[PDB]
């Protein structure tokens, strides 16, 4: 069910249009 | 002026790979070096005037 993996590189996006 | 971004220079039509979410381009020195046409998709490099 609800396990817990770490967020390796998960968690970055693009805050720009540059 | 294209989409509120004013300036002065010479356009030279580059083939810079702008992605769909990219409308402006800034160089290593945080200086504008390329832009997209708000109407068409041509990528024009803003080169400096004489």
């Amino acid at each position: 069910t609800q396990s817990y993996t770490n967020s390796f590189t998960r968690g970055v996006y693009y805050p720009d249009k540059v | 002026n294209f989409n509120g971004l004013t300036g002065t220079g010479v356009l030279t039509e580059s083939n810079k790979k702008f992605l769909p979410f990219q409308q402006f381009g800034r160089d290593i020195a945080d200086t504008t070096d390329a832009v997209r046409d708000p109407q068409t998709l041509e990528i024009l490099d803003i080169t400096p005037c004489s």
